[PDB]
This record gives structure tokens, sequence and C-alpha cells, in this order.
RNA sequence: AAACUUUCAACAACGGAUCUCUUGGUUCUCGCAUCGAUGAAGAACGCAGCGAAAUGCGAUACGUAAUAUGAAUUGCAGAUAUUCGUGAAUCAUCGAAUCUUUGAACGCACAUUGCGCCCUCUGGUAUUCCGGAGGGCAUGCCUGUUUGAGCGUCGUUU
RNA sequence: UGCUGUAAAGCUGGGUCGAACGGCCUCUAGUGCAGAUCUUGGUGGUAGUAGCAAAUAUUCAAAUGAGAACUUUGAAGACUGAAGUGGGGAAAGGUUCCAUGUCAACAGCAGUUGGACAUGGGUUAGUCGAUCCUAAGAGAUGGGGAAGCUCCGUUUCAACGUGC
RNA sequence: GCGAGAGACCGAUAGCGAACAAGUACAGUGAUGGAAAGAUGAAAAGAACUUUGAAAAGAGAGUGAAAAAGUACGUGAAAUUG
RNA sequence: UUGGGCCCGGCUCUUGUCUAUGUUCCUUGGAACAGGACGUCACAGAGGGUGAGAAUCCCGUGCGAUGAGAUGACCCGGGUCU
């Protein structure tokens, strides 16, 4: 059962692993489907865009601090300078956190 | 091909039952007559109009019942929509849309915008 | 047994009914496979099981 | 069945499985216009049932077979 | 005379026709069925009896009824009647 | 291959003392099925050894 | 030497391999969301001119109506069936119906085709008895209506 | 019918047959059988062999028939010997009932015969049974347990008449 | 479940148990268990008719491209047999 | 900054109808869908059928065109009345 000079493996299978084996045949179709989704969703709502504006945050930790990325929505005193109500501002594209 | 459906509809109840007893009488007829055939295709053009007759005095019968509760707020079930148990379970279009007053406001005092970019 | 229900007899009418002979005029038909009836029972053989 | 028409002056008829003797009384009267002296019923082995109806002496039952044309 | 003497005293059935499932399995001193479960609410079926489930189920027998339902659904469950063509 | 090909039977085998094989075994009777050999690759109506 | 035994070849048997097929399966992908007290799934029993099964259907019983279509069905037979037409055949479509006895199964009961009771009509010289036809009578719970119960309790009159 | 290769095998002559199939360069796998008391199917030797021997017992003639130990009829001889090889039923069976026809299979010989095969026919109730009553018991309801499937209880800590 | 499209999948002892009147026949008191079984031909053209036979059949003949295709049906291996 | 309803479109779904070019010649064969010659169409040379391997014999395929029926407070593009 341990034989030679071969690295300790921890292989987790001595559940009934075969019967939640999940083998993702359907990514180029998923894919497929994806992209109409997207593009039925873009042709009801033309000209406005599909996405809302989204604002730029940096990135929690000491390992992330260097990078930055986009956040979730512009916080209450954000929209509050531009003279946006954030009911408002939601009407018209501008996603809002009120959390940040 | 027997009696014809047109010819049918356009007589009254009354007539219509005169004429089912006449068929059902001559359907007992041809009955006696296949103890000695005993090959009878007639019996098969009989059969079926008496199952024409028998369905437009069906159908006469239940307009007549449509009509008389044409509107009333509870009518039979028989006449009621069949669509599934499920269906009739869910909420009308009016039970559906209804909407407080506090959020009829909200809805109107900020509609959905149209707008564009790059311009 | 001669003193039987009435439930009891229905069956016993068509397992008779069901145990004849394939009519002859089938086997002539286009595109017909059935050569005999298959499903014939002998009373001595094969019981209800009723 | 035939020899019932003269000898028993009686008609033997298939009847619906669900009748009684009732309703099978009333029916003869009203088809062929005839009184039953008494109906006797009987579920065939084959799953049907015969009744043997028995006219009172006004009718004789020969008469009545040849009027509905099956002698 | 465990054998053949004693098969010969086999005369007083156990079980008679059920009046749900018509099987040939209602107890008759239990008054129960042991295919069904008549005369309980719900039918007997079990999990560890998969072949039990293929024999009794729905498509087995007629569907006189859900055979038309996709049809009905297809067409939005209409209400009245065809008009005819002009 | 399905995953329960060959698998649906209730087959145990008869052990030893009775003159056969000691492969799985149909019960019960009266059909021709009864006492036939069952769940091995090398059965007929088994399943194949490392189904796919 | 025959017979017999054994081997081989040809031919014929037995048998159903091999070969070639294939209205079946299996797996993967895509789309969809639709059972039932308005009685489902299932069961039983029946139904065709001549049918046992399978398939279909329910005493309107291998089906009725409607819409579309446009000359069949077919093993045989036969129309009081049809052909420049409300017209053959068609689960082609399907929105109107029928839907036996059952079954969650619902008047009570059920190893019985057992036993009721109510309403209307009807036959027998009948509000009471017998028969028939039609329509009804389950349970839990909810909202309401009506009739109530309790010195639970309020105001008045002794 | 031969040829080629150490071999695994390949190619060919003749016969049969009737619809697809090969070589070469690569890819791929449910890829090579003599065995597993292997699996399924088939076929032998044994072998025209063991055997077809309980229940006293059959024989003659005629008819039918292609054909008769075995069918029918007659004559005879027998047996069961009324706690029967008789005449009925309960349980169980389910058409085996009866007539006509018939012998491919079945009746471990035979078969013109049959509980076989095919086609028909047949079961009649105010009084016989069921139906009704209650027995040992079973089991709803009101209730009380139990996550629950359901369990207890049978008038039960109940406002219990589908009263007359 | 409903409806579609596919495959370096299987090809009738395989593939679902089921390509067929398959959850069928059949077994079991019951819970349950559970098979076997595809292929004539392009078309039945499925062998008229004569003869021997009690008949089944046979011998002629006939149909067919083929009967070295006769429903005991394409090919028809081996065991085993004449 | 701004309410509602009807009427037609659009979008989604279902479904009806309509469409190119050899059956020319020779040989074999029971049958030509085979071989050879000459071709034709092709946004169609997928697939199936028809007496053997059929783009051109048939259905389809490709290209689309045009009807009808639905469906959507919770999709928009318009009228119209409030
Ligand atoms: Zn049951």
């Amino acid at each position: 059962a341990i034989s030679k000079n071969l690295p300790l493996l921890n292989n987790h299978f001595r559940k009934h692993w075969q019967e939640r084996v999940r083998v993702h045949f359907d990514q180029a179709g998923k894919k497929a489907s994806r992209r109409q989704s997207r593009l039925r969703k873009a042709a009801k709502i033309a000209p406005r865009p599909i996405d809302a504006l989204r604002p730029v945050v940096r990135a929690p930790t000491v390992k992330y601090n260097r990078k930055v990325r986009a956040g979730r929505g512009f916080t209450l005193a954000e929209l509050k300078a531009v003279g946006i109500a954030p009911k408002y501002a939601r009407t018209i594209g501008i996603s809002v956190d009120h959390r940040r | 091909a027997g009696v014809k459906t047109f010819e049918l509809r356009t007589k009254s109840k009354e007539q219509l039952e005169s004429q089912l007893v006449e068929l059902k009488q001559e359907l007992a007829t041809l009955k006696v007559q296949k103890l000695q055939r005993p090959s009878l295709p007639r019996i098969h053009t009989v059969r079926k109009n008496i199952a024409r007759v028998l369905t437009v005095i069906n159908l006469n019968q239940r307009e007549n019942v449509r009509a008389f509760y044409a509107g009333k707020k509870y009518i039979p079930k028989d006449l009621r929509a069949k669509k599934t148990r499920a269906l009739r379970r869910k909420l009308t279009k009016f039970e559906a849309s209804q909407e407080t007053e506090k959020a009829r406001k909200q809805r109107i005092a900020f509609p959905q915008r149209k707008f564009a970019i790059k311009a | 047994p001669s003193q039987k229900s009435f439930r009891t007899k229905q069956k016993l009418a068509k397992a008779q009914k069901q145990n004849r002979p394939l009519p002859q005029w089938i086997r002539l038909r286009t595109d017909n496979k059935i050569r005999y009836n298959a499903k014939r029972r002998h009373w001595r053989r094969t019981k209800l099981g009723i | 069945a035939m020899k019932k028409v003269e000898d028993g002056n009686t008609l033997v008829f298939q009847v619906d499985i669900k009748s009684n003797k009732h309703q099978i009384k009333s029916a003869v009267k009203e088809l062929y216009d005839v009184d039953a002296l008494y109906v006797n019923t009987l579920i065939r082995p084959n799953g049907t049932k015969k009744a043997y109806i028995r006219l009172t002496s006004d009718y004789d039952a020969l008469d009545i077979a040849n009027r509905i044309g099956y002698i | 005379g465990k054998g053949t003497p004693s098969l010969g005293k086999r005369h007083n059935k156990s079980h008679t026709l059920c009046n749900r499932c018509g099987r040939r399995s209602f107890h008759v001193q239990k008054k129960t069925c042991s295919s069904c479960g008549y005369p309980a609410a719900k039918m007997r079926s079990h999990n560890w009896a998969l072949k039990a489930k293929r024999r009794r189920t729905t498509g087995t027998g007629r569907m006189a009824y859900l055979k038309h339902v996709t049809r009905r659904f297809k067409n939005g469950f209409q209400t009245g009647v065809a008009k005819a063509q002009t | 291959v399905a995953e329960n090909a060959g698998h649906q039977t209730s087959a145990e085998s008869w052990g030893t003392g009775r003159a056969v094989a000691r492969i799985p075994r149909v019960g019960g009777g009266g059909t021709h099925r009864s006492g036939q050999a069952a769940f091995g690759n090398m059965c007929r109506g088994g399943r194949m050894f490392a189904p796919t």
C-alpha cells in the first residue's frame, strides 16, 4: 500500500463521488446561448446601454492595495457632489451603493 | 355518411327528439335482421347518426345555459374555463396588478428614462 | 364454485372471450406479422389466479 | 329460445346488464305493446343478460315474434 | 410430511382482488392491499423497488386526460370555437 | 452505456454444493430466465467490463 | 473378403454461427414549463359488418362536433355513401361535447354490483306502500348568513 | 488449387452466394480464447438402453372406419360390495358441461376415442342461498400521542336524533 | 415530462429487461421476479392442373432473375448424422 | 418631473401555402438508381423513397416570399379619447 520513493497523495475519492461528477459538455452551448441572451437583452433596450456605470474602488487587503477595480455603486456623497438624487440616478444607468 | 349536421342544427328541440326515437327504432330493427344476414354494415351508419343527433341536442341545450349565465357572478363549474387547476388558483390580472399607493407614487415619479451615450 | 360473486363471474366471462383462436382474415392483411393467438390458456394448464 | 315462443308463450331477449325486472317489464310495454306475466332474468356465461318474458293470455307470443320479425 | 402431503391443503385464499389496482393482493383478514396499500389514501411505492414503479406508473395506462395537456398548452389553453375561414 | 445496464436484477449466488459455478443467478421460477447467470461481464445479459 | 470402427472428400441433414442490414437502444446538446374535487394517475369491464391481442375509445364506446384539407378505405364485404362538392378519408387539426364501474373517491358500506335518506316529475285507486326518470346527501378549514347556548356578562323592571 | 512468410498470417484456383468492400499513411478502442464445477444456445456417446410390473380380468362377434387389443353395441366373465369404484354437496377450479365435426400436437403403446382440437348451445327463484343479526374480533368519529408514515381508544374528560 | 438536433456509440447472446401483441407470456399466497422471439421475394407472382396416396405428403407441372428463395423461407459455419 | 384606456404595427411563439435542373442515347441486368457519351441546375451535390451506388424520377434541401392565429400591468413604435 506504501511502496518506493513516491510523494504521498491526498486523493479524496472515498465517498460515492461517481454520482456527483459534473462534466461541462455544454460549455460551447452555454457560451452560444449566453451570447444570444445578451443580444436579445441589448436589442430590447437600444440605444440605452446594457450596463450601468460602475465606480472605481481600491481592492481590500495588503496584497491587493495596489490594484484598483470596478465597484458596485457610487456612494450617496458622490452622487450628492454631481447633484443626482439616488432614486433618479438608478433610472439613468448610474449604479448606487448606499453601503459604501 | 348518414344525416348531415347542419340540417339538424336548424331544427328545434322537439323535432330532434322525434328524429332520435325514429332512429332508435330503426337501429333496433337492424339488430333483429343481423340475426340472419349476419353481415349488415348499415348498422354502422345508424349508430353514428344517433351520435350526431345526441351531440346536436346537447350542444344546443348547453348554449341556452350559457346565455342564461352570461355576465353573472356565479355560473356552473362545467361552464367555467377548464385551463388547469393551478392556473385557476393563480392571481387574476387585476389582482396581480394591485399596487399600494406608496408604490404607485414611486413608479410614477421615477420612470425608467430613455437615454443614449456619446453625444 | 357454484356459489360465486358477480365480480368473480365477470372476470370468468372475460377469460373465456379472450381464449379464442385468431380469426383468419387478419392473416391476409398487408404488413401483418401475427400468425396465431399467443395468449391462449387451457383450464388445466395455467390457472387464472382470480 | 324459439321453443319457448310456442310452448311457453315466452319471448327471449338480450337485455342490458344493469336493468332489473321492473324496467324490463316497462320496456316491453313501450316497445312492443304487450303485457308480461313475469320477467325471469339471467346473466350469461359470456357476461350478457338474458330475459325470459312470458306474456299474459291476452297476447300470443308467436304473433308478437313475427311482428318483431325474428321468426 | 411437510412437502407433497402439506401442499394438498391449500384451498383458503389469503389474498383476493384489490379494488384499486385489481391485482389479487388485497389481504382478506388485514383488509389491506400488499401492492398499492389500499385503502390508504396514498399509493404504496418505495425507492428500494424501482422496477415496481415501472410496472405501475403514469404512462403504463391510458393517460386519458394527460394525453392532451401538451396539445392544449401549445395553444395557450384556448376558449371558444374555431372560426370558418372567409 | 447506461449506468444501470446489466444491474437491473436481484440475482444472488447459489453458493457452492449445488454443482454449478458460483456466479450470481436469477431467482424465482416459471420463466426460462430463472436460474440463469447474471451481473457478470462473462454472462449473457450482464454488464460489460469497465463500463464506459 | 464382408460387416463393423476410425479418418477424409462430395452431396444431403441437424443447427443457427458468420456476413450484410435496422421504424430500436444509448449518450451528449438545445428549447420548453403544462397533472388533480371543473374529479387526476391507475384499475376493471365493455365497444368494430366479419377481432383474440396491441392501438383507440366509453352505452354518442376503433368514436360525435368543429377547423383545415380535398377522393379515398382495402383482407373481404356493403351502403337508404361520396366526386367542378357544406365533400371520401384523415388522432391532419382540435377551442364544443360524450366520458360505463371505479379510483384522492365524497350518502353509508364493500370478499356484497348490499343499504339508505331528501327534492321534482311519473305509473300502480296513494303525503305514508311499491316501481320508474332526473337532481342531490363526505371530511377538515376559511369568510359570511341564519338559528341558538352559557348568572361569561352589560343597561331597565320588580 | 496452390503460392508467400520462422511465425502471427496474407494472397490465390474451384464451388456456393447476392450488396457492399478492401490496400497504403495515420488515429482510436468494449480489439485476438481451450480451459474459469465460465455464460447462453445447440448437439452427442450412453442408447433403441434403463425402463413403461401396486389397485383380481378379460374374451367372442357385429358395426364404424384406410386402418380396431384400446371406439360403439350385443353376449359373456368379473369386480367395487351401501364407512362403495354408488348418489350429492362445502372449499378450489372456470366451461372442463351438451351437441356437431375432427385427429397436426396431447392422452409416456395406440386411437376412428377424449376433460384434446374447432364451431355452436346452455345456468330462469317473493319461498333455495347471499342479502339481515350478532360471536371471537376488526375498525372510523370526538379526543389524546407521534417529525411523520400513522398509534391508542370504541362512547372513550363530546353540546353526538340525517329522532319518533 | 414535452419537443428537437446530433455522435470516432451498439448492431439482435450487442444496445434499455423490452428493435417483435414487453413489463408481455409465465412463476409466486404475497412483497416481488420476469423471458424467448428481427430478415422469402421487386412483387405472393405463396405453387393452378395431372397423378399415387385414407390423409399428411410425394412425383410431374407451374411462378419467379433465382425454389442451391416454398412461409420448417437471405446467407446457412461447427459440433452431430446419412 | 408626471395618469389611464382602445386601435394598428413591430418584437416573441405557433402554423398554412408557394419555388432549379435529363428520367436524352448505348451496353449489362428481372429491374438502371451500374458503366460509357453528351449534358443541365447549383444560396439546392443534407437526408429519404422509387424493382441495385439517383443533385438533375419523387419528397424534401437552399433561398426566401406571403397568409392566419395567439401572446406580453409587468417590451416599444405610433395614432385616438379622456
Ligand atoms: Zn391494490
